[PDB]
């Protein structure tokens, strides 16, 4: 596929990843609260 | 509690949906090897898997303890903040997979 | 005859196709004269709309002509290449589609 | 939307555009054969 497409597919995925993040150091730093 | 229940199970609910988005990447990763970006797109998936996977346990043990007992209102807007956080990462995961299956087909 | 005919039909089941993708693109334009790509978007269409009536006007011309009637074989290879490249327009046609589900939606 | 998806979705069209000029070309040379 042009990747044009799958780029954009990868930063939805690295988006993902950096939420996901956020939400670890969300459950973390509550754990800790 | 009826609230981390209920959120602690759109967690495993989205977990089941990026379990059948990386067998599906795993199908086409099979077909090209060929791909690094393919071989990124599966490692990342992996890692999300792995992160939530130690969120569910994280909030597994603050479920469980806290059911051993009978302040609350930074634990409720941080269940308002997860809550949103997780319907952004559902969106994008939504998102994904419609490019996924453009791709794919 | 009949293969005329069946592939005339599908030239307009195509154009019929493209229709409804331009009424989208109407839709969605309107929501946004902001991008004058969607501008080009709707442009293009629009070309592929009148392109695609004058091919069906110029074969409604070749087939009651024939039809006129009772050499043939360039016709039937020529009948073949139309046909390929037909596929070839409804696979972008779907793949355009797709791309533009994951953009409106 | 990411224009990556936008401008792979515009490429779309214009090979359409081409593949559909050529089916004109066919058929008005076809037309004239």
């Amino acid at each position: 596929g042009d990747p044009k497409v799958v780029e954009t597919y990868v930063e939805l995925l690295k988006r993902h990843e950096k939420a996901v993040k956020e939400l670890l150091e969300i459950a973390k730093t509550h754990a800790k609260k | 509690l009826y609230k981390l229940k209920t959120f602690l199970e759109n967690l495993r609910r989205h977990l089941d949906r990026l379990d059948k988005h990386i067998k599906q990447l795993r199908d086409i990763l099979s077909e090209n090897p060929e791909d690094e970006r393919v071989k990124d797109a599966i490692d990342l998936s992996e890692r999300s898997v792995r992160i939530v996977k130690t969120v569910i346990k994280i909030f597994e043990d603050s479920v469980r303890k806290k059911e051993k007992r009978p302040d609350d209102k930074e634990l409720d807007k941080l269940l308002d903040t997860l809550e949103k956080i997780l319907q952004t990462a559902t969106k994008i995961i939504d998102d994904a997979n419609k490019l996924l299956e453009y791709l794919r087909r």
